[PDB]
RNA sequence: GAAACUGCGAAUGGCUCAUUAAAUCAGUUAUCGUUUAUUUGAUAGUUCCUUUACUACAUGGUAUAACUGUGGUAAUUCUAGA
RNA sequence: UGUACAACGGGGUAUUGUAAGCAGUAGAGUAGCCUUGUUGUUACGAUCUGCUGAGAUUAAGCCUUUGUUGUCUGAUUUGU
RNA sequence: GAAUGUUACCGCAAUAGUAAUUGAACUUAGUACGAGAGGAACAGUUCAUUCGGAUAAUUGGUUUUUGCGGCUGUCUGAUCAGGCAUUGCCGCGAAGCUACCAUCCGCUGGAUUAUGGCUGAACGCCUCUAAGUCAGAAUCCAUGCUAGAACGCGGUGAUUUC
RNA sequence: GCAGUCAAGCGUUCAUAGCGACAUUGCUUUUUGAUUCUUCGAUGUCGGCUCUUCCUAUCAUACCGAAGCAGAAUUCGGUAA
RNA sequence: GUGAACAGCCUCUAGUUGAUAGAAUAAUGUAGAUAAGGGAAGUCGGCAAAAUAGAUCCGUAACUUCGGGAUAAGGAUUGGC
């Protein structure tokens, strides 16, 4: 339930359906930073402590996630979990 | 946080996803992606698009066990004869003879 | 949101206010008619089963059964139809209506007990309120007491006492 | 590793989106524990 | 967005540069509005000032009541047809570009508005909020 | 005798003269070319079932208002659940 | 010579929008045989339907693998 | 990229470059001031313009994914399945690239100028100035940021036998 | 073209807040002239577009001094590119 | 064959398969294309590009040397079986 929250509760990791495109299947501790970061996927990254305290009222805000997207990024993803998929789809020529 | 549905296909539009379109008459149309939207702009009819919900419901596809029996009954069998009617004199007469 | 529960066995009805959206969330995406296990709503209702019967959202618009869509529409309502009492012979008005699919915008969910749980509810099972009126037609009396039409209905009609100062009447 | 989208309430009194949900992009960086394999100590010189 | 604008406006994708023409959605006599400028816009060599839903523009009337023509007047943008993204994460767009003619204070020349209206514009100008029916 | 159901009336009346020039309208015809609440006058022995172990006729069915109670909405000759 | 690498196959993800084959009291209809009909028969007919959200494609800079097969010492140069 | 033994890793910072910009609203406040008419600003808050560096969750553009489907003409006897038409045409179209058409991010210390002052003589008085001195700007020097002298440097690992 | 010095006047009063005649001293080299030194065995000879840098006699923006600065607005001046 | 056709596009007969080659797919090009919202604001100027288009039917202005203007303009329809 990496990707679950106080409001979501669906037991699921942050790894999207069928994996982070071009990277893999995150299975260790991770950092989720708002917005974007210099560099591309699979690159070594340094996260460094701030060099100054920010009052700023924009920092110091104590965010709390409601729902973290985990739909597929390899297309126009429509389902968060595979359970949700079978729930909305029905049964197919393979399953049973 | 509401998950919306596509007004052409039936797809769940999670937040941010898809596009929203305010028609001239103020009727609102949401699409999960630019596929349904282009079909919609094309004046296509979801009941003739084989993968839409409105099509599958119409052609009665995959709804097999949703039309089976159930068990949702109850049981009460109580008595409270009539208000102000001296219900303490309405049980000494409700002792059916036949 | 407020919960307008009713125990049709006793004619009882109490209201409840449930915060803590996780408990409310059970009813979401449920239609009018489907049954709900109370253990998820709370602990006081454990084993209690609830029937979803209707309710009004904010702005007070009622639900209409089988009109799906957890949203509002504007139907053309007629005689013998929910959420409309006509004013003239053959009158129809177009009125707003809230769908029959439960959503967070509902101010009140109207509920109906179907199965009792394992704990008497405060003013719902603990108290019973008698029916108001009694059988007035002849044969309905014969079938409220099972009379086998020789038993002279005239003595089996119900009498309601009433006091006039110092004259108790019937 | 990549990015995704987040939905959360916004606590920013005065902003027209105060106490309202906003959707936001985030990156995710895979950070398995680092391991310490040595220490080096630096001194100050008139050359740095 | 200039004088008498009540509140601020979060940035919204510009969709109508100078010279665009939008339907006039009030009852003043004008049919269209030819944009010649945008209030509050900035400067960059060769950029065209564009207006977004809620901006006040300077416009002339190309089709309409002759009394409304051959003169420059304010006007407020009430519908974009170019998608933009709100902070609740939705990309939305109307079916036309539309606006109403106003005086610099923000009051409206006409008595009502024949269209939907963007809330980013209703929130910004009360007089538009009154005359609007369906908003967003 | 409140409320409410049921029945009937609300298609009369009153106002205006906008449209309308073979239309309206007027006089004169036609219905062997039709619908007609109502008022008035007439009008109905037949209803069942392969027609003795028989069908409620001494009279068959529920399902609702008002009401009781629990409610929603800033808001109406709004109404929901029980 | 191993959480080794590769080539396939498998599973996920994703794109399209329902494959070929077969069948049908679906089909505007059309012809041929006679035992000239109390669905008379043999077929043909754009299209439609069922098997079928099927079939095809999916890393070439997607993800994942308890399967299969294979590969794993050639060359050159450097010293205070 | 030769050569300062070889090779590898981790670093230092000379010098050079450098970046942020402007507005509006709320509030202050119908306040100070004014007979009136009129009518501010510091602090705080929310946004915005111009510029910059990234970035591709999302939306959008792009289509030889010639990926799926559809269409015309023809050619393979028909079917199936395909060829040709300078990529035949059309709808959808992932990946990648990409957009104020998309999202994110853009640091804080010091020393000074103008100027206003302190103490204070010259000139028993007086003077911000002569000595000494305080406060001080989109300035300047740093902090931060980019490069790293291929003839500036440090720490560290291994260092060949036919 | 830009800037001074003297101060008769202007500025209700009051030379110099802001200005300023008669005179007079200068600076500048995006004006135009004057000249003809360089190139006539050729230095591509309008404007625009694009892009960079520089100047300050500063239009805006930072901080100031002054007013015929009550406020608001404005105006003169300083450090300022 | 398609079609009005010696058009374009595909085929039969016949003739070719001749034009240095290999690996990549940076910038900038040359030649072919597409682009949200706006719609000439670009520019000396709509340069370039785009839009249009066949056929059947409906409909068609000023003006005129009565011959024209005129495919004026503006519309509808178009497969298969
Ligand atoms: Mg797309
Ligand atoms: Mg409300
Ligand atoms: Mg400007
Ligand atoms: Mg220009
Ligand atoms: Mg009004
Ligand atoms: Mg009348
Ligand atoms: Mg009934
Ligand atoms: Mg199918
Ligand atoms: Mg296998
Ligand atoms: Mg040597
Ligand atoms: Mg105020
Ligand atoms: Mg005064
Ligand atoms: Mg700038
Ligand atoms: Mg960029
Ligand atoms: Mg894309
Ligand atoms: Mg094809
Ligand atoms: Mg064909
Ligand atoms: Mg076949
Ligand atoms: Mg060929
Ligand atoms: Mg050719
Ligand atoms: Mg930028
Ligand atoms: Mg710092
Ligand atoms: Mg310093
Ligand atoms: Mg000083
Ligand atoms: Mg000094
Ligand atoms: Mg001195
Ligand atoms: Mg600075
Ligand atoms: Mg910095
Ligand atoms: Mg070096
Ligand atoms: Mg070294
Ligand atoms: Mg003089
Ligand atoms: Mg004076
Ligand atoms: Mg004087
Ligand atoms: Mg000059
Ligand atoms: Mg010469
Ligand atoms: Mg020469
Ligand atoms: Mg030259
Ligand atoms: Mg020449
Ligand atoms: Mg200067
Ligand atoms: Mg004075
Ligand atoms: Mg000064
Ligand atoms: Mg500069
Ligand atoms: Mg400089
Ligand atoms: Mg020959
Ligand atoms: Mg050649
Ligand atoms: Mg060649
Ligand atoms: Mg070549
Ligand atoms: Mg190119
Ligand atoms: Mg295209
Ligand atoms: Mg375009
Ligand atoms: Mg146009
Ligand atoms: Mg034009
Ligand atoms: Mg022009
Ligand atoms: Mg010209
Ligand atoms: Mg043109
Ligand atoms: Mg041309
Ligand atoms: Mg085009
Ligand atoms: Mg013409
Ligand atoms: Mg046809």
């Amino acid at each position: 339930a990496n990707g679950a929250t106080s409001f979501d509760r669906t037991k699921k990791t942050i790894t999207p359906m069928g994996g982070f495109v071009h990277y893999g299947e995150i299975k260790n501790d991770f950092i989720m930073v708002k917005g974007c970061i210099p560099g591309n996927r699979k690159r070594i990254v340094t996260l460094r402590k701030s060099l100054y305290t920010n009052t700023s009222r924009k920092a110091l805000e104590e965010v709390s996630l409601k729902w973290i997207d985990t739909a597929s990024k390899f297309g126009k993803g429509r389902f968060q979990t595979p359970a949700e998929k079978h729930a909305f789809m029905g049964t197919l020529k393979k399953d049973l | 946080m509401k998950v919306e549905i596509d007004s052409f296909s039936g797809a769940k539009i999670y937040p941010g996803r898809g596009t929203l379109f305010v028609r001239g008459d103020s009727k609102i149309f949401r699409f999960q992606n630019s596929k349904s939207a282009s079909l919609f702009k094309q004046r296509k009819n979801p009941r003739r698009i084989a993968w839409t919900v409105l099509f599958r419901k119409h052609h009665k596809k995959g709804i097999t066990e949703e039309v089976a029996k159930k068990r949702s009954r109850k049981t009460v069998k109580a008595q409270r004869p009539i208000t102000g009617a001296s219900l303490d004199l309405i049980k000494e007469r409700r002792s059916l003879k036949p | 949101m407020k919960l307008n529960i009713s125990y049709p066995v006793n004619g009882s009805q109490k209201t409840f206010e449930i915060d803590d959206e996780h408990r409310i969330r059970v009813f979401f995406d449920k239609r009018i008619g489907q049954e709900v296990d109370g253990e998820a709503v709370g602990d006081e209702f454990k084993g209690y089963v609830f029937k979803i019967s209707g309710g009004n959202d904010k702005q007070g618009f009622p639900m209409k059964q089988g009109v799906l869509l957890p949203t509002r529409i504007k139907l053309l309502l007629t005689k013998n139809v929910s959420c409309y009492r006509p004013r003239r012979d053959g009158e129809r008005k177009r009125k707003s209506v809230r769908g029959a699919i439960v959503g967070p915008d509902l101010a009140v969910l109207a509920l109906v007990i179907v199965k009792k749980g394992e704990q008497e509810l405060e003013g719902l099972t603990d108290t019973t309120v008698p029916k108001r009126l009694g059988p007035k037609r002849a044969n309905n009396i014969r079938k409220f007491f099972g009379l086998s039409k020789e038993d002279d209905v005239r003595d089996f009609v119900i009498r309601r006492e009433v006091t006039k100062g110092e004259k108790t009447y019937t | 590793a990549g990015m995704t989208t987040i939905v959360r309430d916004l606590d920013r009194p005065g902003s027209k989106f105060h106490k309202r949900e906003v959707v936001e992009a985030v990156t995710v960086v895979d950070t398995p524990p680092v391991v310490v394999v040595g220490v080096v100590g630096y001194v100050e010189t008139p050359r740095g | 967005s200039g004088n008498g604008a009540q509140g601020t406006k979060f940035r919204i994708s510009l969709g109508l540069p100078v010279g665009a023409i939008m339907n006039c959605a009030d009852n003043s006599g004008a049919r269209n509005l030819y944009i010649i400028a945008v209030k509050g816009s900035g400067s960059r060599l060769n950029r065209l000032p564009a207006a977004s839903l809620g901006d006040m523009v300077m416009a002339t009337v190309k089709k309409g009541k002759p009394e409304l023509r051959k003169k420059v007047m304010p006007a407020i943008v009430v519908r974009q047809a170019k998608s933009w993204r709100r902070r609740d994460g939705v990309f939305l767009y109307f079916e036309d570009n539309a606006g109403v003619i106003a005086n610099p204070k923000g009051e409206m020349k006409g008595s009502a508005i024949t269209g939907p209206v963007g809330k980013e514009c209703a929130d910004l100008w009360p007089r538009v909020a009154s005359n609007s029916g369906v908003v967003v």
